[PDB]
Order: C-alpha cells, then sequence, then structure tokens
C-alpha cells in the first residue's frame, strides 16, 4: 500500500514513493558524502560530491535530488563510484589556500574529514590559486572569502528561514564572490546562527575568534535560560572556563537553530560579578566579611519581624529549587505577601488549573495550524524561535496571519488589522473583518503576550480575548478538541516561579510598608528605596551587581545558570534541567544551599539536605516538575472560561505598543546582556 | 543463579567460616605488635579486627561471602609473617589525615558542593 | 555440580571508597558536535559523571584537581545493557533518551511553482 | 596493488581451515565456535567447562602436538554481560602453527586452573587474580604479583581511574611514609580524537 | 641582531635563578562596590 | 492559620480516580464561586492515590487520600477541612 | 600577594618584544595583482600562500609572515 522496494547494495528496503536516493540510502546506514545538501534548508545540485552509481546504465546520477523508481540496484561502493568521488574532491582542493594551521575551524572542517577518508592522496596542479578579497559584515561574522568551496549553503539560507533577503552571487566563470554587492552590513537575529552552516572556514565567529581548537573541549549538555522557548545548548570548557556554546539539535524547540542572544551572551558571565558576601556598613561603607559573619546579621533580624512586615520577591532567572527553599522558609514564619517581578493580571484564575496560563498548543502545533491571530506583541525579538517556526510553516504550506497594533517589520506578509484595545470587542460579532474567517478556520489559534497583558486594564483583555476563543470553540470549535486560546511569556523562569503557587504581580508589597525584603528579582526598576518606608533593610541575593547592588543592606552571592543543577520550565510546561559546568568562582555558593544554612543558624531547620531531598519536596508541591520534557494532556479551560467572566471590568483606550521596536533594545535587557561587553560593541554599531 | 559456588554452600558453612579466621586474627594481633617494634595499645589491635568484621554486614549471598574470605584468608599470610615493613600495616589506622566534617554546617564554610 | 539456584540482586562493595553513594552518574547519547555534519560519532550509549571543582594552581595556572574519576567514559552498546553496569557496581544514576529526526519530506523540483508560495529565486 | 600492499599467501589459509574444521568434530561437548583470522590464525570459541579437558586433548595427540604454551592473557569488556575474557595461546612445535583458545567468564563464576596440564600457567594465573579479579580455584598458590600490598582495586579493569585513589608522600612529623588522597598538579587533559564518517564499509555494523 | 652580545650561565643561585611565574591576564574580574553615598 | 491553600492532585487516567475529574464537573465553578480568596490548586498527576493536600499553621502539611470515590463523596470530603 | 616568589631572584623577562617590532619594515610593493608569500627563504618558512592586494592602499601579509606587505 504505497511504497516501493529498492535494493541498496543488494539489500531490499522500503521507501515512500518520492524519497530521493539519499533519504533511502540513509535508512540502511550509509552517508553518501554531502556538500550542498542539508536537511532543514532546500536542495540544489552544485556540489557534485554525491555521485551514486546506478546499476546497468552508463551515466552516473546524483543522489541529492532525483526520485527513486521501481527498484534500481543502488550501488554505492564499486569501481565506478570510487572513480568520481575521488575526482571531484581533487577539484575543490585546487584552490583552497594553505591554511589549516590557523583556520579556526581547523579541527572540524569538511575539506578534512572527507578528503582523508574519501577521495584523493596527493596533488598535481602545480601552480595557480586565485585569492579574492574579504570585506566585513558586522561585529560577529568574520569573513575570509579566500576559501568558499561555494556550496551556496549560506545563501539559500538567507532567502530561506530568517527572512532577510540580502546575500547574493555576483559574477561569472571561475570568479564569483558571495558577499554583498554594496556595503550593506547584514544584521538580524538567527543570522548570527550562520556559522554552523558553512562547511568550511569561510564564516567564523568574532568573539571566540582565536582561543581554543576543538579537540580539547568538554561537551557537557545544558539549557539556555534567557527567555521562553529555552533551548538545548552545549557548553565547552578548556581550563575550567566557558569558551563557546552551540546548539544541541533538539527536534521541536530549536530545530537545529539557536538564537543569537543566547549565543554571544556568555561573555558578560565572567566580566563583572560579585564573588563574596559583603557586609552592611552604616555609611556608604560596604565591605567584605567572612562567610559566617553576615549570615547571622540577617539571621536575628528575622527573629524580630513577623507577619506581613517581611516579604520576598524573586522575579528573575532563579531556579525552581530556590523557589521552594525560599518559599517554605519564609512561609514557616507565616509571612507571605510575596510575588515575582513580573506582572500577570489575575481575576478568577492564574494559578488554579493554569489552562490559560501556559502556551497550550505546543511549538510543534504551529506546523499543523491554519489561521492565526496574534495581538499586542512583536514576536520577533521575544522568543525568536517561535517567530521562524511560523516562517518555515508560513512557507512549505499555506498559513494566514493577522496582528493587532503598531505595524512592525516582520519577515512575512501579515496585515495590521487595527490598533487599539477597542478593536477586540467588536470582533465578538461581525465587524472589522475575518468575521467568518476565524469562524471558518479548521484549527484557529490566538496568541497574547506578556507585554500587552501587563497593562493596567490587563484583566479585561485576558477576559476579552478568551471570549473569542470561547466564541469559536463553543461552535465546534475546531474539529475536534484542538485547544485554541494560549499565551506566551518573555521572561526566563516564570511558569515555574508561578505555578508553584507564588501570586502574580508586585502589588501585595505596593499596598503596605513591609520592612525586610529579599531581592532576587532583582534588577527591575520597579521597587526602589524611595518607594519603601524607612531604612529597614532589604537583603540582596544573586550573582550580579547591576541595579540593586548599591541599594541594599546585606548581599549574598550565587551561581549563574552554568554552575548549578537546577530546573527551569519553558512555556509548554516542560522540565529541563541545566547541568553543572564550571565550578562557581571565589566564595559564591548555590542558592538553595544558602537557604538551609540561613535556616539552621536561625530557628527552624528545613527537612532536607541533599538535592534529591529537594525534588521530593518539589514533587509534593507539584507533580509535573519531576516529569522531564513531557506535555501532559490538559484542557481545563472550559471551567475557567466561565469563572473568569466573574468581574465585569472594561478596557482603557490607547493604542497598543510593544516595548521592543526595531532592534536596538533587543540586546541589553535581562542581566547578563547588560554587562556583556560584546553587546556593548553591537549596540553602538546600530545607532550610527 | 547457576554457577558453581567457591567453598560455601549456603550461609552456614559460610558463616562458620567468618567466625573462624576471626580467631586467627584475634589470637594473633599482638605477636606482631612487639615484632615490628610498633607501639600501640594492644587493645586497639583488637578493636580494629572487630571493627572490620562488623563492617560488611548486609551481604545477602554465598560466593560473595566466600569472595571476601579469599582476601581475608590471604592477609594472615603476610602479616603473620613479615612481608610488610611497619608502613604497610600502620596505614590501617590513619594518623595524619585531618578530619572530615561529615556534618552539614561544617561543610558549608569549606569546600564547594560535596 | 552444585548448581544451587538463588536470587540476590547483584551488588559489590568495598573496592572504591566514599564515591559509591556521593555521586550521580549519567547515561546519555552524545549529541554530534555541530560544526560538522558527520553522523558517525553517535550510536553508543556512554556514561560520564558529575563534575567537581577545578581550581587554579598558584604557581603556573595549571588547574589541578581532586575528584579522581572525573575522566572516564565507558561505552555501552544499548540501554537494556546500559543500566546493567550501574546497579551491578552499585551507584546512583540517571538516564537520557536517544533522538532521531522526523521522516521527512523534501523534494527538489517543487521549487518552481505556478500558484505555490514556495518559489525560490537566486538559489 | 602490488607495490605497497602486503602480498597474501593462500596455502596457509587452506589447511587451517581443514585442521580446524574437525576439532569442532571430535569435541562437540565443549567447542561452540571456530573461525579463521584473515592472516591465517585460528580462534576457537570454547564454553568455560572445557579448559583442562580441551587443552589435554591439545596437550598430546599425533595429529596435534601443541606442547608450547606461549601467552596467557585477558581482555575485559563491559556490555558483554559476562565481563572478562581469557585467551590461551599455544604453539605446536612440530606442525608450525598458532591456535588460540578463547573462554569467557565472569567475576563470581570461578574458572579452573590449567596448572597440572602446563606448569607455565603458574605465574600467569597468579597475576590475573591481582589485576582483573578472576578467581582460579585449585591453584597450588594464589598471591599478589605486579602490585603493591595496598591496592584493593584490581586496576587494569575499566573502572579504575588511571591515577589510583591514594597518592603517597613522606612526612617527618613521625617516621613513616604515609598515604594521603590523590592531589595532582595538572588535570591530565582529556583530548577527543574520534572522527566521524565511518571510513570502513566492510565492518559495517548491522543495519538495525 | 635579535641575538646576544656576550653570554650567561646555567647558574645555581646567581642571585638570579629565574624561578618562573605566570604569564597571563586576570580571570574573573571581581566586582567593585559603590562609593561614599548611600 | 488556617487554612491557607488546598492542592487537589489527581491523575489523567487510571479512571479509578475519576471522582476528582468528576468533582470539577460537580463542584469547582460552584464551590469556588464563593470563597473568592482561597487559591485552590489543581496540579497534574500523582498517578496513584490522588492525595488531597492542605497547608496551614506555619506551613504544616496535612494529606488526606482518595483512591476510588464517587462524585459527591469528595464534595463532602472537602468541607471536612474547609469548615475548620 | 603572589609577588614574593622572585624576591632577590632577578626575574627573567624578555628584553626585546615583538608585540610590534614589525612596523619598521619597508613595506614592499610589486606592481601586480597577487603574490607569493613564502617567507624567510625557500623551504624554511610558512607554507606558500597567495594574497590579493587590490584595495587602494593596504596589502595583506598572510598572517603567518607578519611582515608588512602591500603595493
Ligand atoms: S579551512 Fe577547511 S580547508 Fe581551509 S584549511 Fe582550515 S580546514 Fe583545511
Ligand atoms: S559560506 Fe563558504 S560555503 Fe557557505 S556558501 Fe558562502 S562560500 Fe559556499
Ligand atoms: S550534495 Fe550532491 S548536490 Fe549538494
Ligand atoms: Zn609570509
Amino acid at each position: 500500500s504505497n511504497l516501493i522496494e529498492v535494493f541498496v547494495d543488494g539489500q531490499s528496503v522500503m521507501v515512500e514513493p518520492g524519497t530521493t536516493v539519499l533519504q533511502a540510502c540513509e535508512k540502511v546506514g550509509m552517508q553518501i558524502p554531502r556538500f550542498c545538501y542539508h536537511e532543514r534548508l532546500s536542495v540544489a545540485g552544485n556540489c557534485r560530491m554525491c555521485l551514486v552509481e546506478i546499476e546497468k546504465a552508463p551515466k552516473v546520477v546524483a543522489a541529492c535530488a532525483m526520485p527513486v523508481m521501481k527498484g534500481w540496484n543502488i550501488l554505492t561502493n564499486s569501481e565506478k563510484t570510487k572513480k568520481a568521488r575521488e575526482g571531484v574532491m581533487e577539484f575543490l582542493l585546487a584552490n583552497h589556500p594553505l591554511d589549516c594551521p590557523i583556520c579556526d575551524q581547523g579541527g572540524e572542517c569538511d575539506l578534512q574529514d572527507q578528503s582523508m577518508m574519501f577521495g584523493s592522496d596527493r596533488s598535481r596542479f602545480l601552480e595557480g590559486k586565485r585569492a579574492v578579497e574579504d570585506k566585513n559584515i558586522g561585529p560577529l561574522v568574520k569573513t575570509i572569502m579566500t576559501r568558499c568551496i561555494q556550496c551556496t549553503r549560506c545563501i539559500r539560507f538567507a532567502s530561506e528561514i530568517a527572512g532577510v533577503d540580502d546575500l547574493g552571487t555576483t559574477g561569472r566563470g571561475n570568479d564569483m564572490q558571495v558577499g554583498t554587492y554594496i556595503e550593506k552590513m547584514f544584521m538580524s537575529e538567527l543570522s548570527g546562527n550562520i556559522i554552523d552552516i558553512c562547511p568550511v572556514g569561510a564564516l567564523t565567529s568574532k568573539p571566540y575568534a582565536f582561543t581554543a581548537r576543538p579537540w580539547e573541549t568538554r561537551k557537557t549538555e545544558s539549557i539556555d535560560v534567557m527567555d521562553a522557548v529555552g533551548s538545548n545548548i552545549v557548553v565547552s570548557t578548556r581550563t575550567g572556563e566557558v569558551m563557546r556554546i552551540l546548539p544541541r539539535m533538539h527536534e521541536d524547540i530549536n530545530e537545529e537553530w539557536i538564537s543569537d542572544k543566547t549565543r554571544f551572551a556568555y561573555d558578560g558571565l565572567k566580566r563583572q560579578r560579585l564573588t563574596e558576601p559583603m557586609v552592611r556598613n552604616e555609611k556608604g561603607l560596604l565591605t567584605h566579611t567572612t562567610w559566617e559573619d553576615a549570615l547571622s546579621r540577617v539571621a536575628g533580624m528575622l527573629q524580630s519581624f513577623q507577619g506581613n512586615d517581611v516579604a520576598a520577591i524573586a522575579g528573575g532567572l532563579v531556579d525552581a529549587e530556590a523557589l521552594i527553599a525560599l518559599k517554605d522558609l519564609l512561609n514557616r514564619v507565616d509571612s507571605d505577601t510575596l510575588c515575582t517581578e513580573e506582572v500577570f493580571p489575575t481575576a478568577g484564575a492564574g494559578t488554579d488549573l493554569r489552562s490559560n496560563y501556559l502556551l497550550n498548543t505546543t511549538i510543534a502545533g504551529v506546523e499543523e495550524a491554519d489561521v492565526v491571530l496574534l495581538v499586542g506583541t512583536n514576536p520577533r525579538f521575544e522568543a525568536p524561535l517561535f517567530n521562524a517556526r511560523i516562517r518555515k510553516s508560513w512557507l512549505h504550506n499555506d498559513l494566514k496571519v493577522a496582528l493587532i497594533g503598531s505595524p512592525v517589520d516582520l519577515t512575512y506578509r501579515y496585515d495590521h488589522l487595527g490598533d487599539s484595545p477597542k478593536i477586540l470587542q467588536d470582533i465578538a460579532s461581525g465587524s472589522h473583518p475575518f468575521s467568518q474567517v476565524l469562524q471558518e478556520a479548521k484549527k484557529p489559534m490566538v496568541i497574547l503576550g506578556s507585554s500587552a497583558l501587563q497593562r493596567n486594564d490587563g484583566a479585561a483583555i485576558l477576559a476579552a480575548v478568551s471570549n473569542i476563543a470561547q466564541k469559536i470553540r463553543t461552535s465546534s470549535g475546531v474539529t475536534g478538541d484542538w485547544k485554541v486560546m494560549n499565551i506566551l511569556h518573555r521572561i526566563a523562569s516564570q511558569v515555574a516561579a508561578l505555578d508553584l503557587g507564588y501570586k502574580p504581580g508586585v502589588e501585595a508589597i505596593q499596598k503596605n510598608p513591609p520592612k525586610m525584603l529579599f531581592l532576587l528579582g532583582a534588577d527591575g526598576g520597579c521597587i526602589t528605596r524611595q518607594d519603601l518606608p524607612k531604612d529597614c533593610f532589604i537583603v540582596y541575593q544573586g550573582h550580579h551587581g547591576d541595579v540593586g547592588a548599591p541599594i541594599a543592606d546585606v548581599i549574598l552571592p550565587g551561581a549563574a545558570y552554568t554552575e548549578k543543577s537546577a530546573t527551569y520550565v519553558n512555556t509548554e510546561g516542560r522540565a529541563q534541567q541545566t547541568k553543572v559546568a564550571v565550578t562557581p568562582p571565589g566564595l559564591a555558593r548555590e542558592d538553595w544551599k544558602i537557604i538551609r544554612a540561613l535556616s539552621e543558624i536561625a530557628g527552624m531547620t528545613l527537612p532536607y539536605d541533599t538535592l534529591d531531598q529537594v525534588r521530593n519536596r518539589l514533587e509534593e508541591v507539584s507533580p509535573n516538575l519531576v516529569r522531564y520534557d513531557d506535555v501532559e494532556g490538559a484542557n481545563y479551560f472550559q471551567q475557567a472560561s466561565e469563572l473568569s467572566k466573574l468581574v465585569n471590568q472594561q478596557l482603557l483606550a490607547d493604542p497598543l505598543v510593544p516595548p521592543q521596536l526595531t532592534i536596538k533594545d533587543f540586546y541589553m535587557t535581562d542581566s547578563i546582556s547588560r554587562a556583556s561587553q560584546t553587546m556593548a560593541k553591537c549596540v553602538k554599531a546600530v545607532t550610527e | 543463579t547457576s554457577v558453581k559456588p567457591i567453598f560455601s554452600r549456603d550461609m552456614n558453612e559460610a558463616k562458620r567460616r567468618v567466625r573462624e579466621l576471626y580467631r586467627a586474627w584475634y589470637r594473633e594481633v599482638p605477636n606482631t605488635v612487639h615484632l615490628f617494634q610498633l607501639d600501640i595499645s594492644v587493645k586497639q589491635g583488637r578493636d580494629k579486627v572487630r571493627e572490620m568484621f562488623k563492617k560488611n554486614a548486609h551481604i545477602t549471598d554465598p560466593r560473595v561471602v566466600d569472595l571476601l574470605v579469599i582476601k581475608g584468608k590471604m592477609e594472615l599470610e603476610e602479616t603473620i609473617k613479615v612481608w610488610k615493613q611497619r608502613t604497610h600495616v600502620m596505614r590501617f589506622f590513619h594518623e595524619t589525615e585531618a578530619p572530615r566534617p561529615k556534618d552539614f554546617l561544617s561543610k558549608f564554610y569549606v569546600g564547594h558542593d560535596p | 555440580i552444585t548448581v544451587d539456584e538463588k536470587l540476590d540482586i547483584t551488588t559489590i562493595t568495598g573496592v572504591p571508597e566514599e564515591h559509591i553513594k556521593t555521586r550521580k552518574a549519567r547515561i546519555f547519547v552524545p549529541a554530534r558536535n555541530n560544526m560538522q555534519s558527520g553522523v558517525n560519532n553517535t550510536k553508543k550509549w556512554k556514561m560520564e559523571f558529575d563534575t567537581r571543582e577545578r581550581w587554579e594552581n598558584p604557581l603556573m595556572g595549571w588547574a589541578s584537581t581532586a575528584d579522581p574519576l572525573s575522566n572516564l567514559v565507558l561505552t555501552f552498546s544499548t540501554k537494556e545493557d546500559a543500566v546493567a553496569f550501574a546497579e551491578k557496581n552499585g551507584w546512583s544514576y540517571d538516564v537520557e533518551e536517544r533522538k532521531v529526526p522526523k521522516p521527512k519530506s523534501k523534494s527538489y523540483g517543487a521549487n518552481f511553482s505556478w500558484n505555490k508560495r514556495t518559489r525560490v529565486s537566486t538559489k | 596493488t602490488r607495490p605497497t600492499v602486503r602480498p597474501r599467501n593462500d596455502v596457509a589459509h587452506k589447511q587451517l581451515s581443514a585442521f580446524g574444521e574437525y576439532v569442532a568434530e571430535i569435541l562437540p561437548k565443549y567447542v561452540q565456535q571456530v573461525q579463521v583470522s584473515c592472516f591465517n590464525e585460528l580462534e576457537i570459541c570454547i564454553h568455560p567447562d572445557g579448559v583442562i579437558p580441551v587443552l589435554t586433548f591439545l596437550r598430546d595427540h599425533s595429529n596435534a602436538q601443541f606442547k608450547s604454551l606461549a601467552d596467557l592473557t585477558a581482555v575485559d569488556i563491559p556490555t558483554r554481560q559476562n565481563r572478562f575474557e581469557i585467551v590461551y595461546n599455544l604453539l605446536s612445535l612440530r606442525f608450525n602453527s598458532r591456535i588460540r583458545v578463547k573462554t569467557y567468564t565472569d567475576e563470581l563464576t570461578p574458572i579452573e586452573s590449567s596448572v597440572p596440564v602446563y606448569k607455565a600457567a603458574n605465574w600467569y594465573e597468579r597475576e590475573i587474580w591481582d589485576m582483573f579479579g578472576v578467581f582460579f580455584a585449585n591453584h597450588p598458590d594464589l598471591r599478589r604479583i605486579l602490585t603493591d600490598y595496598g591496592f584493593e582495586g584490581h586496576p587494569f579493569r575499566k573502572d579504575f581511574p588511571l591515577s589510583g585513589y591514594v597518592e603517597l608522600r613522606y612526612d617527618d612529623e613521625v617516621k613513616r611514609v604515609v598515604a594521603e588522597p590523590v592531589e595532582l598538579a595538572q588535570e591530565f587533559r582529556k583530548f577527543d580524537l574520534n572522527s566521524p564518517w565511518e571510513a570502513f564499509p566492510a565492518y559495517r555494523q548491522p543495519p538495525e | 641582531k635579535f641575538i646576544w652580545t656576550n653570554h650567561k650561565f646555567n647558574l645555581s643561585g646567581t642571585p638570579q635563578q629565574y624561578v618562573p611565574y605566570s604569564t597571563t591576564r586576570k580571570k574573573i574580574q571581581e566586582w567593585v562596590p559603590p562609593s561614599t553615598p548611600y | 492559620l488556617g487554612l491557607r491553600e488546598i492542592r487537589i492532585h489527581l491523575c489523567q487516567r487510571s479512571p479509578g480516580s475519576q471522582g476528582v475529574r468528576d468533582f470539577i464537573e460537580k463542584r469547582y465553578v460552584e464551590l469556588k464561586k464563593a470563597n473568592p480568596d482561597l487559591p485552590i490548586l489543581i496540579r497534574e498527576c500523582s498517578d496513584v492515590q490522588p492525595k488531597l493536600w492542605a497547608r496551614y499553621a506555619f506551613g504544616q502539611e496535612k494529606n488526606v487520600s482518595l483512591n476510588n470515590f464517587s462524585a459527591d463523596q469528595v464534595t463532602r470530603a472537602l468541607e471536612n477541612v474547609l469548615s475548620s | 600577594y603572589r609577588k614574593v616568589r622572585f624576591v632577590g631572584r632577578q626575574k627573567e623577562v624578555n628584553e626585546n618584544f615583538a608585540i610590534d617590532l614589525i612596523a619598521e619594515q619597508p613595506v614592499s610593493q610589486v606592481g601586480s595583482r597577487v603574490i607569493s608569500c613564502d617567507g624567510g627563504g625557500g623551504a624554511l618558512g610558512h607554507p606558500r600562500v597567495y594574497i590579493n592586494l587590490d584595495k587602494e592602499t593596504k596589502t595583506g601579509t598572510c598572517g603567518y609572515c607578519g611582515l608588512q606587505f602591500r603595493q
């Protein structure tokens, strides 16, 4: 029933009508050598390093693009094929100048792990070698175009996925270059991700430029948290420091791609960092004290305050294991009134059943979706891999788009519907169209951000949008189940820091004057000391010094995201555990071990020591944070569809605007970005 | 599991054995303690022997309890003779090695993440 | 012959020291260094332990260290036989999962299209 | 092909097919596999039962002499589910040939000494007890050779981190030369050499 | 040029035994606290 | 104090626990239509013994169980603690 | 802190420095397009590498060689 049998090397194998040779001959475990073919991109024919030799026909075909018909005998290894693959890869070593001592790819390159195993032995040329000239693009991509085997794998990629169409092919005959005809610098997100593509050392990375060669490093898998989708990365360590990080080729989030910001941002990790505890002194004096000393300083001051006068707020990238040790401790003195730095407006939900609180249809849902409407966001610069997971699916099959407010530059043809909060309401019935289009849609989808949800009318738009999701879903509403309404965040650790049960939004401190706070947030400009009452002290906790290092009483260090085995969550509610790499500098220690040694020196002593006795506690307070990377079936927004209709609040009126516009604010945002000195190089190459 | 056992059969002749060579150790600690010209309280030498034999207590199986013996049966060769020079013996009782905290809060001020 | 059947979960004790219960090993499929496309560095389920501190040596800057394992990678052939060696030597562990791509569907010659939206230029 | 490639010889490969055909013929209670190494050597895969038995047949006969025992050794393989391995290696002085005898095992299952058959497995069996941990029963003597008096780890197997667990150093606080845990002055860098692409098609592992 | 004029020796302490050192730039660049004001 | 919070754990399948799934159909929208303070927590799956949990009096944990019930059995099992 | 080790030991350090000793070279010219950079004499020196000088005024000294080179 619709498959062919074809004998690869005298062995039968089944193949769907319309897979090429290469996708067949992979099924039995061989690599025809590859240059211009690559999975995620398109295919063209200009390497000519895969020549398979078909059986009984004098010509030699190419195994990249050509179907496979009723069974050939696909003969990989003979005295005919081996007459070609030896005869091409002596051509593309004609001009390839005598680098490899110093070509920074010199340990992985594919003019190297082909042309020993396959292909030639020595050379006959003997004189020649054009040398063209380089140029520059930006302060990332470093470009020596003397090399360029000219696969044209960097070019089919621009016009492809990251939608910026610039790079080109200029010339004829032996001479064609690649880089751009005019002087335009080429800069965007995901376009710092090229330098996985290029199979030889033409395009090599700037900050890393000359440091280590890749037989010495140590690949210890990890996870990147600056943002929603997370990643799967892999670090590297030479002497016990971080050198550079890659992607890890997960098959849903990060197809092969890692974003740019999560790549070049390791650089402000070792720059400006707080290596010790630092005592209080009364004046502007702030000094370093032995680790035993300033522990008790804040220990006793807990034996004073009680009830709501002591409240802690942690809004940042902090783990999901220092969101228990801190919660149970400050909640065993019965003082809570605690939230995160973020703002999630809540009415009848926002913790229970969550159902609206996380992105429902996963990233892998978009591939099937048909009609999409997203509002109040610029998805490009927040979760940059949810964007191009539209783009690739916007192409390769048809998909429709609409945005609400402030038409920005996206990469594909959308249309601005209207700009205001007051457009949402009239779409309940027919007006300002689609009118039936969301209605006739087989698998509708709607996406609200954390930028728009953060207004002062926020609890209205949450409830106004949910209606149109109810409006459709109550009709059929999809097929089928096919959940519809869903949200996306921009902040690193929240869906963990929230569905543990930590109330959203910083309000609970805004109503009263609690005396002793713990800042893990910490660098948002939300809570200041002016806003606080009198000098009664806040104790900063965290690794960096950005803002809130000076405004604070007694500070305590911590380990960043590469030094500790923690648990984050991405916006489908998976569980991904980053893994140790470097051991933290100086005296700093892990966060949830600085809680328990705050506890025992004070009155209560929490019921655990090792890690596994932390996650059992994580297992009581939540069941799914110990289920690593599985999306469990839940809808449960029917019962919250009605109950959140409880309050009647109506909107404001004012055109929606995202915080980020075109670029320059994408770089310096969270913490590590701000102190990363290379971002400080590519922020000033933007303004001018 | 089907494989031939070594000496014992189940647990009894086995736990007759461990009782046995105990005495060869228990009867001879001290003849050495004057022989190497090493000075200790001879009762220490009878604490360690009984400190070790109580150590591996949870063993559920023959051919394990016979395996350990074949080690233990050996040592009485070397020690009851002199194939060691004072410094293969005394290494049992670790004199120089500074103590480990093993408690919690004593760790937290010295050393990262054990 | 003395066949003497019985069942006691195989464990072994005393040869290492305190590193039995302190650590957690890990069993994972290596991920393919991405700077190159060679797919042959996969296919064996190894294991490797936790990493403990490397410090600096205050004479040169060699980073000297304790943690006497720290560099071992055994190579197993499969999962069923993977966990086989953690229990039998008796220490804690963890597991990852193997990954292989989507099927997938790629056809040249769909790149020149009448009404389709996929139509490439300057390839 | 001739100039740089090692010229082969067939005759040696015809006979060691025959003469090894029929030692799967006359001792089938034991021998479970046999083959011919492309270089004209034999490997007889034998159950652990026959060890004293099979050699004894190889010990004397008029069609197979194999009086000279050359090399006993071992290999230890994880993910073989029976860890270790033995390899006996025997030269038959009259007939000019090498035939090796492979017998598997575990740690717990004993194997029986070859010592009455040949008196040159006297040492080679004392050694292995030190290194890998295999325990040879009924051996006129079993002791500690090649190793110090302290090593409780049985090193050459694959679980011993190269530097052992205790460095040694002498201190004058008393007299002795005493043993403190291992503290190095350089990491012992771990390089990574294993390159992709599977350059060998003939050995290609099963398709799966 | 780029080579000496006279010579030296292998000496035991000359006074100069050269007693090697480390040749590298710093590592983690610890944070500076803020100055006199609150 | 108390109480403070209520965590209804459950499972997605092994329908022997279905009362909880049914309890939401029965009393959630209604049960929490009042008490517009308490933050009742539905979290996902203990897969077995969908223990209901509750926390009060300086963070002391009190865990009732349920294994196979009916719809209203649990509705009355909740006010056991909630009245207190 | 570290600095007490070479006290009285006179601290061997490198009198010359190549950090830049290069710029004193009479940066050459050719009058042609691409050149052969094999340096320091035949078969002692960097592997032959051909560089293009066409910019306006620059050159390129191949980076093995260092010696300032242009038209
Ligand atoms: S770039 Fe690729 S080819 Fe050119 S030298 Fe370095 S490795 Fe050899
Ligand atoms: S980068 Fe090097 S390889 Fe990739 S396309 Fe341009 S030239 Fe060909
Ligand atoms: S690999 Fe054959 S066409 Fe590119
Ligand atoms: Zn030169």
